[PDB]
């Protein structure tokens, strides 16, 4: 079997990269015009 | 994209290098086989199921430890041929190691470089480990770093070499072999840290509360250090540190490089939970001399730079009180080219415990990396062994005998004459 | 209509616009999908000024990403209000910028500054005409600095008539991160003075400042420090794309607050500033936003400007309000205050009025001024740029990708001709 | 009332038109059996142009399957929307041309080349006027650049009025295969230059060109880069084969782009084109379209068109769309950039709308242009050719079967005229 | 209609020609008996009830390998005529293969060959494999080539020598052997490519890790190389390079036809499963100085064509990055009437594991087929010795008492003397 082609009907290519990440543990606090809860 | 090939060599870097990839597989879960159950891309490859082969190079002279770790419970993580051996050993012989048997050896240790740099895209450095009181980590140690140089350019040789002890030393030709080294890590090596036996011996004793401890209860200690300075370099962080960071703000001329190191809180279970972790006072047990790892007070010279990876949950506002009260205490000094001289990389990742080992489950940890004009008293100890042994033309046989000429001592002491001479030259 | 283009270099520039970018959503009634949650046309008649339409409906920011590092601009995506921005804006590059200023103008810099004029290209050439541009970047560091100065020095060249607006943050005294610092400000000063119109100092130490002594916070962090920029970045903006009773476009910032085209360095204070101790506690009407405001533990920067003049300042306000008692305060202010304006031209006070308050506020105020008191930022840091270069500390670096060791002696005698500039008027 | 007969030789030739077949089949409704699907008059009325009747309401197309080999046209009989093709229609030969150009011009493809004449001639002149030829081939192999020139010779002097228009795949010799490329190329050059209206060039590297940097896959194949090559071969026959606004033919293309007979040599793109995250990021108007038609990586050949000059342009517009727009956007490109369009013809711009547009997408539009940087890419197989041929290269294969020493030097001689030819007009 | 026709002359030729078959026979999935439990028209005929037929004729003039075949477990697979024998054997002697006891066993040879090429419709070439340095290998091997190329001419002849190795020839009259043969290898032979065994010694014993291989571990990997020179004949591709593809653009002039052998995923076990092996890993292994099939090192040559052969799930855009990252290599350096040298092809059917082997399950396979002017030395090394031992007419009673004047040897040295002069006049 042929390998298969990755783009669709109107030229889109059909299945996603994803990126090399970089290890998404981050933390979040509040300032946003209130200060901190 | 970013990634760090290790290059071991000599029987110290083995074990260091053995401790460094056990918290390695432990900090990222990769199993004793090579099976986690991007961050694998700092120091592993990628095969073809769930596999990660170290990037490391195991390289010595004598068969007797890397055929151990070929026999031991990590046999199935290295691909087998990263871990190349000689058939016989250095000897403690720096002309042994360099001219003689180690060239029948360094083109399988370059070859094995090309096919370990080849699948890697954006190499950031070249982390050499070795010992140069030694005979095959100083012989060695200065062949790769000139054919590591004339191949490979550019590219950041770092190197975190055991220096001699002035006391405790185990070895007899001990100056011979380390002044020979220092042709190798001044115009080859690019950033080189000391990392002294005797050092990380009165941290057990005096932290740790080990009384006995071994070179494994050294070593881990030591694989702290390799996990926090690449700690950036694979987990995120608020402010970023890399290779690159770390030779630009740190290394103020291209033939001052000489480093100490510096690690808290290095506190043990039964002291963590009697006492409060905070930024603050990690610091101020951080720049305080009998946490460094040479014997070399810091209050007999005078800092350059300072390279602060705090690592773990802290608070940036805290780092900066931290460098706020080290701006005060006069007992630091600090150059007077230099005002500013603190780079401070902040990871988030908590440290990894090896369970068995003898730290406490810490919640943030900090290593400086610093240069001073006081590591010129590492050299100048040194000064008076080689001049002892060298009067009386004492153990020379061996090395005019062996292939290196005679009169290679006078020069290798002469350049490390100069590397004094220039230390206090900038210290004033 | 008008247009803005906002570029966003090194790891500074991408979180604090990032944070830009969430508050200018949160403004304008952008969902963190693209779509439009709020209902009111006063929100979205000029959102064709930060963003662009895009056939399904969603609005994607005008925005440049840029950084010589795969790292924190990774890290832009994977939080909230991160996947607004197109994916080909996005500006990657291996590399590596050490902290140094000729990587980021000289060799790593240039192959990477072809792509980002292109992506500059292909925005601002789409539409008739554009206000100008937006540009948030860092001194101290090497690819905010190094990169951006040259992005800055080749649009001036592309388009030398639209407002080079920079929102830049100097490297400061006492907060003391990256050794090499004074080194890449330095370089980057004396060019930023010929090819930026506007250029906004925001030190890092009144950031902090500003939140532990009249916010009244614990832990200061990063984020907090981004929204109080953020703030004053859309306190900038709101007479463009909000309507008012007296509207200011940046064009009328730029005539009203530079006497002389070489200096344009100003101070920015953002002040409906409160606490959890005094948010009920508070009046918020007019004369208290102009106490704040022209208060010295206000201002964006460690330049405390008693010691200093006010040659030229403008105040944008925000808010349902009455155009008398705006003139009538800052009036008492050039009155009771006398010393510290200067004295050689009359009315050094700018009024506007841009009639929508900002979200959870009913009125706020932005000021910006041209104090002569930043010359003492530019005096510490070429103490700490001589205090090295005299000794030539780090220039091994330097002259190793091809920047002379002259390059230096031009940015020192450049940065005193501004130091000597904003002496003779003061 | 007018016909295109399709014929594809070569192993490139046969792979690449029947992707043209898969969508010239979904943009006509045709399920892999020859039934239609899909209720709508535009569909069927103008279907005569690629395929006829079968007296079981069975749309069969005009393809006349060619390669020395039972090789890929087993495959392509075998893979999906293969039963279309007649099995009459797939002339085979045994014997085998491996990339020899003589192979398929004088000693194997000479005794086929009398079956698929016969073909053609059965399936072509079985009407009242065809409209002409479109041939598809590759000059690198031995089948596509020796069996295709020879049936390319025998048509043009059995019908010296038709329009043979030939997609034909230059070999790309940055990274390419076969060490007899230049060998293969030059042969059939000094042929095309004589007997071919229209040659559409075609270089694979700058296939993989869009595929990396536009598309932005992750395993370019060969499959999705023929896919982008039947999207402009289908793109430049939309007004013949659908009804539009301004509508055009293969002869409109014919004399409105060559200036001289032997200057016939386009450029070809096609871009409407987005990444796989990125087309609900951008939107979709007249000057988007064109701003990606003219750019630099767009084209489907490896040649720079600001290395050089337009003699002259064209653009198929495609969906519906306003009439000012489409010819703005050709006078805004034409005096915006004009430094890369010549002026001894003044206003170098053909548009033409047609009003279907492609399946899926809303505007789509499609490049060809006789830009004199075409010389770029037979001075990269001269050189290449020449450093062969001052050493007797792989040559006694050719000259072995029947081609004599004065065949290469012709063969030098009528391509190194063609880029002096370009010469004078840039 | 693909169908290639296998003739293996001599001891070793019976016995690589053995390793060949199973990689023709049951990769195609035929049992042992000769039953499938149509691909298989590559190699074989189909006589009914599934019963398919090597493509082959064994010819030695000693009855006791090929025995060894009639009494084996696949002596129901093979004809019981196409494993011709002798009664006695032509003991390293060239002219008493070529003209006292060859013409006996050629009438019977010529006749099979005709039997299995007027079943063919399409002849692709005579794949014959033969030991040069033996006596019926050089002898009868040498006649049939003649005889074959005046009947069956204008289709390919593509020999695989096993040409004697420089140091480890395991007989002392080898080069009368050899140089002798060179006419028939030299005029009556399209593709001749050079096989040694030191080579594939050195390459079980460094990749393949066996320290102790044996003929049959040899005949390993010379029919990897044949199955994946005949990879795209029986099985598709993307690209596919037939015998006719190959000979065109691997020999530039038409006496020269002369290549070197590399099949470089070489991996066992636990060094296959711990490497990555992509596209550019095993291409540069491929062109690596050491794992080529002659002892026969580039880095002295100039590349003049290539034909690296990609077999497996391998990607197009894979195979232009790697054959990009050749051309930027600058060791491995091209002639300079030559801007493409490279012919890529690619399979898409795996490489095949091995149970009791020595390889292992691997995705993708090159096996490049190259001429150079580096092969210039596999003949003058045994010029060396063949100029030695004619000296004083070591050997030479021997082969003169049956039928060849002493004259044959000073033309089949002037035959090798023209043939090294035109390599370095083609190279400069
Ligand atoms: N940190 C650490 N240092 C060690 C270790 N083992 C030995 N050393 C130090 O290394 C010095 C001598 O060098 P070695 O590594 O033992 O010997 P070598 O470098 O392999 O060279 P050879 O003499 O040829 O074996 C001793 O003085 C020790 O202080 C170890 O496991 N960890
Ligand atoms: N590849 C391979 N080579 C072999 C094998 N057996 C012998 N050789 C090589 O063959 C050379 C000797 O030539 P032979 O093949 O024995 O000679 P021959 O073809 O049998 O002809 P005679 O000498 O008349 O028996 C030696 O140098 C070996 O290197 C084998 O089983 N496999
Ligand atoms: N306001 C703000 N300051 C920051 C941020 N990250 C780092 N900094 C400060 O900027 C300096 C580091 O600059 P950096 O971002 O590394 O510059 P770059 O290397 O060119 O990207 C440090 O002194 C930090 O205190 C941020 O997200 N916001
Ligand atoms: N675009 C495209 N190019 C191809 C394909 N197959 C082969 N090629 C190219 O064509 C050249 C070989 O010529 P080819 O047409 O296959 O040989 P032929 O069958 O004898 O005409 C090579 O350089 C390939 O890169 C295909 O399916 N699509
Ligand atoms: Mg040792
Ligand atoms: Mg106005
Ligand atoms: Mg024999």
């Amino acid at each position: 079997s042929p390998p298969e082609s990755s783009l669709q009907s109107n030229f889109v290519p059909s299945h996603e990269e994803v990126g090399r990440h970089k290890r998404f543990l981050v933390n979040s606090r509040d300032s946003l015009q209130g200060n901190m809860i | 994209m970013r990634e760090v090939i290790s290059i071991h060599v000599g029987q110290a870097g083995i074990q260091i290098g053995n401790a460094c990839w056990e918290l390695f597989c432990l900090e990222h879960g990769i199993q004793p086989d090579g099976q986690m159950p991007d961050a694998f891309n700092t120091f592993f490859s990628e095969t073809g199921a769930g596999k990660h082969v170290p990037r490391c190079v195991f390289l010595d002279l004598e068969p007797t430890v890397v055929d151990e770790v070929r026999t031991g419970t990590y046999r199935h993580l290295f691909h087998p041929e990263q871990l190349i051996s000689g058939k016989e050993d250095a000897a403690n012989n720096f002309a042994r190691g360099h001219y003689t048997i180690g060239k029948e050896i360094v083109d399988l240790s370059l070859d094995r470089i090309r096919k370990l740099a080849d699948n890697c895209t954006g190499l950031q450095g070249f982390l050499m480990f070795n010992a140069v009181g030694g005979g095959t980590g100083s012989g060695l140690g200065c062949l790769l770093l000139e054919r590591l140089s004339v191949d490979y350019g550019k590219k950041s040789k770092l190197n975190f070499c055991s220096w001699p002890s002035p006391q405790v030393s185990t070895a007899v030709v001990e100056p011979y072999n380390s002044v020979l080294s220092t042709h190798s890590l001044l115009e080859h090596t690019d950033v080189a840290v000391m990392l002294d036996n005797e050092a990380i011996y009165d941290i057990c004793r005096r932290n740790l509360d080990i009384e006995r401890p071994t070179y494994t209860n050294l070593n881990r200690l030591i694989a702290q250090v390799i996990s926090s300075l690449t700690a950036s370099l694979r987990f995120d962080g608020a402010l970023n540190v890399d290779v690159t960071e770390f030779q630009t703000n740190l290394v103020p001329y291209p033939r001052i490089h000489f480093m100490l190191s510096s690690y808290a809180p290095i506190i043990s279970a039964e002291k963590a939970y009697h006492e409060q972790l905070s930024v603050a006072e990690i610091t101020n047990s951080a720049f305080e001399p009998a946490s460094m790892m040479a014997k070399c007070d810091p209050r007999h010279g005078k800092y350059m730079a300072c390279c602060l990876m705090y690592r773990g949950d802290v608070v940036p506002k805290d780092v900066n009180a931290a460098v706020a009260t080290i701006k005060t205490k006069r007992t630091i000094q600090f150059v007077d080219w230099c005002p500013t001289g603190f780079k401070c990389g902040i990871n988030y990742q908590p440290p990894t415990v090896v369970p068995g080992g003898d730290l406490a489950k810490v919640m943030r940890a900090v290593c400086m990396i610093s240069n001073s004009t006081a590591i010129a008293e590492v050299f100048s100890r040194m000064d008076h062994k080689f001049d002892l042994m060298y009067a009386k033309r004492a153990f020379v046989h061996w090395y005019v005998g062996e292939g290196m000429e005679e009169g290679e001592f006078s020069e290798a002491r002469e350049d490390l004459a100069a590397l004094e001479k220039d230390y206090e030259e900038v210290g004033i | 209509m008008r247009e803005i283009v906002h570029v966003q270099g090194g790891q500074c520039g991408n979180q604090i616009g990032a944070k830009f970018w969430e508050v200018i959503s949160d403004e304008h009634g952008i969902d963190p999908t693209g779509t439009y949650c709020g209902d009111s046309d006063l929100q979205l008649e000029r959102i064709n000024v930060f963003y662009n339409e895009a056939t399904g409906g969603r609005f994607v920011p005008r925005a440049i990403l840029m950084d010589l590092e795969p790292g924190t601009m990774d890290s832009v995506r994977a939080g909230p209000f991160g996947q607004l921005f197109r994916p080909d804006n996005f500006v990657f590059g291996q590399t590596g910028a050490g902290n140094n200023w000729a990587k980021g103008h000289y060799t790593e810099g240039a192959e990477l500054i072809d792509s980002v004029l292109d992506v500059v290209r292909k925005e601002a050439e789409g539409c008739d005409c554009l206000q100008g541009f937006q540009i948030t970047h860092s001194l101290g560091g090497g690819t905010g600095s190094g990169m951006g100065t040259l992005l800055i020095s080749k649009v001036r060249e592309e388009y030398p008539d639209r407002i080079m607006e920079t929102f830049s943050v100097f490297p400061s005294p006492k907060v003391s991160d990256t050794v090499v610092e004074p080194y890449n400000a330095t370089l980057s000063v004396h060019q930023l003075v010929e090819n930026a119109d506007e250029v906004q100092v925001i030190d890092n130490e009144a950031l902090y400042d500003i939140c532990f002594r009249t916010l009244k916070l614990t832990t200061p962090t990063y984020g907090d420090l981004n929204h109080l920029v953020s703030a004053a970045m859309s306190g900038v903006t709101c007479c463009l794309r909000f309507p008012g009773q007296l509207n200011s476009d940046l064009r009328k910032l730029a005539v009203n607050l530079i006497p002389f085209p070489r200096l344009h360095f100003f101070l920015i204070g953002f002040a409906p500033l409160t606490s959890r101790g005094s948010q009920q506690y508070r009046a918020l009407s007019v004369p208290e936003l102009t106490q704040q405001m022209f208060d010295a533990k206000n201002m964006m920067c460690a330049s405390d400007p008693r010691h200093g003049r006010y040659l030229t300042a403008s105040a944008m306000f925000r808010g349902r309000m009455s155009t008398k008692e705006v003139d009538e305060q800052m009036l008492n202010v050039q009155n009771k205050n006398s010393s510290y304006f200067v004295e050689w031209i009359p009315n050094n006070m700018k009024s506007s009025v841009c009639d929508i308050p900002p979200k959870g506020l009913k009125m706020s105020v932005t000021f910006v001024g041209n104090s002569t008191a930043i010359q003492e930022m530019f005096k510490r840091v070429s103490d700490q740029f001589t205090a090295m270069f005299r000794r030539k500390a780090f220039l091994h670096w330097y002259t190793g990708e091809g920047m002379d060791e002259m390059e230096f002696t031009e940015a020192e005698s450049n940065m005193n001709d501004l130091v000597s500039e904003y002496q003779q008027y003061q």
